[PDB]
């Protein structure tokens, strides 16, 4: 209700796709915020990353961090949202507005209320809208509040119209219906301009069960899955995010040299640390490589929680890896590891201008004697209770 | 009394190995019993779906 | 033959015995004619008219005031599935039943009778009498007890169980053993003449079983055997 | 005259009605040629098949492309045969569609080459090889433990970062190289980055020049992907039959082409069968799986992906796709961890080869031998992370033998420096059958990395 | 009842509550006329249009510029299956579960409310 | 490619087994020559015995050998392959050759790219070919390499022809399919020859 759209040009809705001999391979990377996603399932530009969970697992606030992280990334977003609730939809685009989001962020909405061929067109018409930014030199990313959703839509309009089912009544072109729609998304070559387009589609499971036809067909196309767990966010672990299921095969081409330096030892000590978990109760086990092992992984975990908006600065990531991998952290116990990188933080923004800024031109750590000295020097005037 | 508490300790652990061999071929067994239960939903379902469609027909 | 066994029974007033080699094979060939015939096919492709058709045949055998007809019928079961709809809907027309598993055949218990799951209306206090219905019951409360302990003995094993637990499968195990025979009809394949055993012959032998008489025998001794003086005698000759 | 119109269209199905006793033959192709006559109109260039003979002159079609813009009452084109591709030297070197037509914008094939059938019947029964022979790869693991056979079925277990694309190339190479041969590579149901990754590595190691290329994504409707596979199959049977060459074949997932078939029975209205596959999966398998043999003049091997749906070995399609298989190949992650290429599984890899009939005598009693020592490593490795008498002994051959199993490849060179190697049969068995012996049990385990024969281990152990 | 609470919320600004015994049943109905309609069966034999149905009705009560509807629903699980298909789709409009326990209430807690089992968002 | 085969008589594909009082006991041994069948699991002449397996067990070895050793004794045998790779079929037709057992066999095929009408039929078609000398006082030995391949092509058959499916989406007559064929194996009383 803010009044009419001045536009001057119309996109077909269903349009081809780049073909193979118009794309790149994907090198530049995609800043989440996230430090698990960032870390451990990396996204570049160009890509297809898809986010799978129960419902009571918080993706949303996911796609909301990723959206609110693009500010000055010379990023354009679309948000589309299917078959949500107009109340929750209308609260997320005023979390948008206050953080100053909506300079470069398009909304379609298509709540339940709607009739079904309106839900099963609001996908194509996001990416309708962001292929017109892609072929003028930007760069877009689009998210879809479900794929599953638009899916029951289009088997009830199928139904109805008397076409032969398939497997739980979906049409036989089901796979295809989704397929043509993510495989718009490309990253173009620097004849057609060098623009790209991101898409992080939503699946919904009922009781985690990824075998179902829709949750089996989605994670085929895309490029690699997150998983987020009930189990984890019931506890408290925000974001509660899975890394023994959750893939990237993009991989570390779409990461900073600084990143892929520091995050291989990260992997390898949750790796580690996930196997022994659930037998703490019983202690007096190998004193050698037992309990260091599980201290190392309480101290892991507990660096990757976080809080809901405030994304975090990659150079700050990489640094606090960084300390967090070079034992610098054994000292401080589990119940104050938060609040020590927090006051690292702080302590960053006062004396460590130099180091951040060499990261930020460079894209490499710093020297690791000056590293040392920092970290040093901050841990005296760290009060541990 | 001594070699009693070694003697103790390694019946334990050898005791201890035998029961997890055990567990894990039951898994075995039960697991491919659960994929024949699946094969089997899938197909009695699907036949449920066409057989209602084809008598509007 | 239901027909030819009416007529006995309802002009002379005879008793009569009907055999039927499986009665399985006529609700199938009901069913892939119904298909034919143009019909909504049931669950599992069944034919509507499952339950009357085999009412419409199980009702004529029956014993009137003028003569009997007493019915033994063989019913197979199909893909070893006991809640297909056609043995479930058998099930409702027998007085006796007697289950045979494949289980019970691979150990080489014969016959495969299950213990547990076949039913006899006759099986009461003054039908039979009292002691036969103690210790039928008693033998099968130690079996289901037996039936209980698979899992963790399968687990675990035998070294975990209190002495009671001990002394109920070491019971267990012989009663399984002493419930086989041997045939008359399975000499060819086997050898052994074959055994014919009255009731109180059995209700005797089970009875000094319970009471812990034959614990110290080998369990091997009480297979394919008649009676338990057979049984202390193949325990004799095996060196005990 | 010979014209066709437009009746139904319901997304990728339609149906033509054409002239009385003038219909076309199933299978065959058609086309829509239309120019947008006012501004209510668009342009349409569309190719469909023909499925069914519905009666009253009506014909029932899958779509290969896109039918947004059809109009009821267009005109339709019979071509009078099925799906024609190029064939001969002239498809080396360049990337195809279903159609035939090259995506790889450097031009056009003339209109006056030579175009062959997608449809065809198999070989006859008279006209096949009446002897079993093998097929020399050169890579050392997959020679002694896995054999292959010329006309055979090979199954690829592999996956995402264990080296299946270098492991590809290297065949290619080897196989031109020493054989003389050509290969052709299909990929169904193909992600256009994967592809386009995959092209560009094969113009880096300059394998392009000896292969030819066909791609049916996963952006096309489920016909397109369907029939893929047949154009890869008549682009080598040109080779095979014409000149009398030892041709290879890649198909990139024989799952993928399973579905789509079964998505086109689901859009025909067809009654499913178990599990909720197409009722004629395994003729569809067949007369794909039936061409790729060995005649007497030339043979036609295959190397296929296979994904295994759910975990379950047990289910229709790759119990289907299983039946026909000869041998198979696992990539494992922590075989490559260990830094030994290629990653082959030495003891998942099986083969209907290895038999002492087909191998001789000497082959497989070396085999057998390597595979109980590596078995008794693999046990061991609970007590080991001074045990026994033998047991020293034998994991001191083992290491040997295990790391020999890797090899330096002509396509790592440009990565490494090495120039890379191919080995043949009977001199890597006499090496393993020394090895054995323990004639080189005094060398240290680190010679024995990335070398072809024998001899080379020793002077690197020289040298170092 | 959503018409006679709606007139309170809009003509009175009242804030008003809705309790439904059980929201299932209203999708069970459905399916009972769905195929005597002439409509071909979806999963689990349900009606092809029930998130459309579900939605039409949950989305009438909300709280707009003047009053508020605000609405507690029992619901009931077939045989404590909750990937059926009407359970999955009432789910998707909760915002809170309240659980009740018979062990706090046979020790003398009222209400009977589990502290460790109910969530809010 | 041998050229025309010369023969002047036919038989239904279709047609009655032997009664009940046509038939007797069997009393004469068939020899494999595998010690493990022989001494543990024989089998008669007139007998119906299934060899039952996963796939790469190996019951075409069994099956050849059986063949193969039929050489003195006074048995026809007729091989059927349904479903199977005709390559796999050019090397057994080889190994056949090379032991001089094709002057007593006959070979019926219909390999995996034949439609499924021809793979459903071949059975009876080697039961045909069997019957006549079986009706002449000789004896005959019939091998089926795979029912679970004339199964499957049957439901193909069946499912589109539009016939509701049973369990596992087999047809109801899938039990009739295969007993009216292994029926037709019998021993003769000597009255019929
Ligand atoms: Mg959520
Ligand atoms: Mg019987
Ligand atoms: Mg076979």
């Amino acid at each position: 209700g803010l009044g009419p759209v001045e536009t001057t040009e119309t996109r077909p809705i269903e349009s081809p796709a780049p073909g193979v001999m118009d794309r790149r391979s994907v090198h530049e990377p995609l800043q989440t915020g996230i430090k698990a996603i960032d870390a451990l399932v990396p996204i570049g530009r160009g890509q297809r990353e898809l986010i799978i969970g129960d419902r009571q697992t918080g993706k949303t606030s996911v796609a909301i961090d990723t959206i609110i992280n693009q500010k000055d990334q010379n990023m354009i977003s679309i948000y589309v949202a299917i078959g949500q609730k107009e109340s929750t939809v209308r609260t997320v685009v005023e979390t948008l507005r206050k953080h100053g989001a909506l300079d470069y962020t398009i909304v379609v909405t298509a709540s339940a209320s709607q009739p079904a061929p309106l839900l099963f067109l609001a996908p194509y018409a996001g990416v309708a809208m962001g292929e017109y930014f892609m072929y003028k030199g930007k760069h877009v990313l689009v998210v879809y509040d479900d794929l599953s959703k638009q899916a029951a839509a289009y088997r009830e309009l199928s139904l109805l119209l008397r076409r032969p089912p398939g497997r739980e009544a979906y049409p036989g072109d089901i796979f295809y219906l989704h397929s043509r729609l993510l495989e718009r998304a490309a990253k173009l070559s620097d004849a057609k301009g060098g623009g790209s387009l991101t898409a992080l589609p939503f699946v919904e499971t009922q009781a985690g069960d990824i075998s179902a036809y829709i949750p089996t067909n989605v994670i085929s196309i895309t490029d690699g899955q997150i998983f987020l767990q009930s189990d984890l966010f019931f506890s408290g672990v925000r974001p509660a995010i899975n890394a023994g299921l959750s893939v990237s095969r993009v991989g570390g081409a779409a990461q900073i040299k600084a990143m892929k330096k520091v995050a291989g030892t990260l992997r390898l000590d949750l790796a580690a640390y996930r196997e022994l978990e659930a037998f703490a109760q019983f202690g007096s086990d190998l004193d050698k490589a037992t309990q260091a092992k599980l201290a190392r992984g309480a101290r892991t975990v507990e660096v990757l929680k976080q809080d809901l908006h405030q994304p975090i600065p990659v150079e700050k990531q990489v640094l606090i890896i960084y300390a967090l991998t070079r034992g610098f952290l054994d000292d401080i116990p589990v119940e104050d590891v938060r609040r020590f990188e927090k006051e690292f933080y702080l302590f960053l923004d006062q004396n460590g201008q130099h180091l951040l800024e060499h990261i930020r031109t460079t894209k490499d750590l710093p020297n690791e004697d000056d590293l040392n000295k920092a970290i040093e020097a901050f841990k005296k005037t760290f009060v541990v209770s | 009394l001594l070699d009693a508490k070694a003697s103790e300790h390694a019946a334990r652990m050898t005791a201890m190995k035998n029961a997890t061999d055990n567990a894990n071929e039951l898994i075995r067994t039960l697991t491919l019993s659960y994929n024949r239960a699946r094969q089997a939903a899938i197909t009695q379902e699907i036949t449920e779906i066409v057989a209602g469609a084809n008598a509007l027909q | 033959g239901l027909t030819m066994a009416e007529y006995f029974r309802d002009e002379q007033g005879q008793d009569v015995l009907l055999f039927i080699d499986n009665i399985f094979r006529f609700t199938q060939a009901g069913s892939e004619v119904s298909a034919l015939l143009g019909r909504m096919p049931s669950a599992v492709g069944y034919q509507p008219t499952l339950a009357t058709e085999m009412g419409q045949l199980q009702e004529r055998i029956t014993s009137t005031a003028k003569g009997s007809i007493t019915s033994i019928q063989a019913i197979y079961v199909p893909a070893d599935d006991y809640t297909d709809p056609a043995p479930a809907t058998t099930f409702s027309h027998l007085d006796a039943t007697t289950n045979l598993e494949r289980k019970l055949a691979e150990m080489g218990i014969y016959p495969a009778v299950d213990p547990l799951a076949s039913t006899s209306r006759a099986l009461a206090p003054e039908i039979v009498g009292e002691e036969h219905y103690q210790v039928a019951r008693k033998v099968q409360q130690t079996l289901q007890r037996y039936k209980e302990l698979q899992d963790i003995i399968a687990i675990l094993g035998m070294d975990e169980l209190s002495d009671e637990d001990k002394l109920v499968v070491h019971r267990a195990r012989r009663i399984q053993f002493f419930l086989s025979q041997n045939f008359h009809v399975a000499e060819q394949f086997t050898g052994q003449p074959g055994s014919y055993v009255p009731v109180k012959e059995t209700v005797r032998g089970f009875k000094e079983i319970l009471e812990g008489k034959y614990d110290h025998l080998p369990e091997d001794a009480f297979r394919l055997v008649g009676r338990i003086e057979e049984v202390v005698e193949k325990a004799k000759a095996m060196g005990v | 005259m010979t014209r066709g119109r437009v009746i139904q269209v319901m997304g990728p199905v339609v149906d033509v009605k054409f002239e009385n006793g003038h219909l076309p033959a199933i299978y065959n192709a058609l086309k829509i040629q239309h120019k947008a006559r006012n501004e209510n109109e668009v342009d349409i260039d569309l190719t469909l098949e023909v499925a069914l003979h519905l009666g009253d002159d009506t014909v029932r079609t899958i779509a290969m492309a896109s039918t947004d813009g059809l109009i009821r009452g267009m005109e339709v084109i019979d071509t009078g045969a099925p799906i024609s591709v190029p064939v001969g030297e002239v498809t080396l070197g360049r990337v195809f569609n279903v159609l035939g037509e090259p995506i790889d914008l450097e031009g056009d094939i003339p209109a006056d080459a030579r175009r062959d059938p997608i449809h065809r019947p198999a070989p006859k029964f008279e006209e096949l090889a009446t002897e079993v022979e093998i097929l020399e790869t050169g890579i050392k693991v997959v020679d002694l433990l896995a054999p292959y056979i010329k006309g055979g079925k090979i199954g690829l277990f592999g996956g995402a970062g264990v080296g299946k694309t270098v492991l590809i190339q290297e065949l290619i190479h080897n196989i031109a190289q020493e054989h003389g041969g050509i290969s052709v590579f299909a990929g169904v149901g193909e992600r256009t980055r994967e592809g386009n990754d995959l092209y560009h590595e094969m113009k880096d190691s300059g394998v392009i020049s000896k292969t030819a290329m066909v791609f049916g994504q996963m952006n096309e409707p489920p016909g397109a992907r369907m029939r893929v596979a047949l154009t890869g199959l008549t682009m080598a049977e040109y080779f095979r039959d014409e000149q009398g060459q030892d041709v290879l074949l890649f198909i990139d997932n024989i799952f993928r082409f399973t579905q789509a078939g079964s998505e086109v029975s689901a859009l025909l209205g067809r009654m499913p069968s178990a599990v909720g596959y197409q009722p004629t999966l395994a003729t569809e398998m067949g007369q794909l799986q039936e061409r790729i043999t060995s005649t007497a003049k030339g043979s036609i091997t295959s190397i296929q992906a296979i994904y295994v749906p759910a975990d379950d070995y047990t289910d229709p399609a790759p119990a289907t796709t299983f039946s026909h298989l000869d041998a198979t190949t696992n990539l494992e992650r922590k075989l490559a961890e260990m830094g030994i290429y290629p990653a082959v599984d030495p003891l998942a890899s099986t083969s209907r080869a290895l038999a002492p009939e087909i191998v001789g005598e000497e082959h497989y009693q070396v085999a057998r031998k390597v595979q109980q020592t590596l078995q008794r490593y693999k046990e061991l490795q609970d007590i080991i992370a001074e045990l026994s008498d033998e047991d020293k002994l034998v994991v001191h051959r083992a290491r040997r033998i295990q790391f020999f199993l890797s090899q330096n490849f002509h396509v790592a060179e440009q990565f490494t420096g090495q120039p890379g190697s191919y080995v043949p049969v009977k001199e890597t068995v006499r090496g393993f059958k020394e090895i054995l012996e323990g004639k080189y049990d005094h060398l240290p385990e680190d010679a024995f990395r990335l070398v072809g024969r024998i001899e080379e281990v020793v002077e690197k152990a020289k040298a170092m």
